[PDB]
């Protein structure tokens, strides 16, 4: 989610 | 939702050049930015988990949400988008990180939002 989507 | 509404008959919506541009031209391109993905999808607050998102965002809004009150012609013209779309934006700036992958994206997503609108029909044509 929220929170360096990679 | 039950209260707010996203069409509305005695509101005015009338179809002007502006307005379809934006829709088709702008946030349909915007879509198809393979960064602009975490934007897909509105804030739900239940789907996407963010319940504390409607009490720091001041708008919790996205892709999905701007382009429903085009398709569905809640304005009049593509000018009352212009507000939609500047909150989007800045509400990731805000609730994440300057150094979260969805700020990344959002500042990129950002170049081909300015590029479409600047080529905007700045004389508008109502339809």
């Amino acid at each position: 989610g929220k929170g360096k989507k990679k | 939702p039950l209260g707010s509404e996203v069409s509305n008959p005695s509101k005015p919506g009338r179809k002007t050049n502006q307005l379809q541009y934006m829709q088709n031209v702008v946030v349909k391109t915007l879509w198809k930015h393979q960064f602009a993905w975490p934007f897909y999808q509105p804030v739900d607050a239940i789907k996407l988990n963010l319940p504390d998102y409607h009490k720091i965002i001041k708008n919790p809004m996205d892709m999905g949400t701007i382009k429903k009150r085009l398709e569905n012609n809640y304005y009049w013209s593509a000018s009352e988008c212009m507000q939609d779309f500047n909150t989007m934006f800045t509400n990731c700036y805000i609730y994440n990180k300057p150094t979260d992958d969805i700020v990344l994206m959002a500042q990129a997503l950002e170049k081909i939002f300015l590029q479409k609108v600047a080529q905007m029909p700045q004389e508008e044509v109502e339809l």
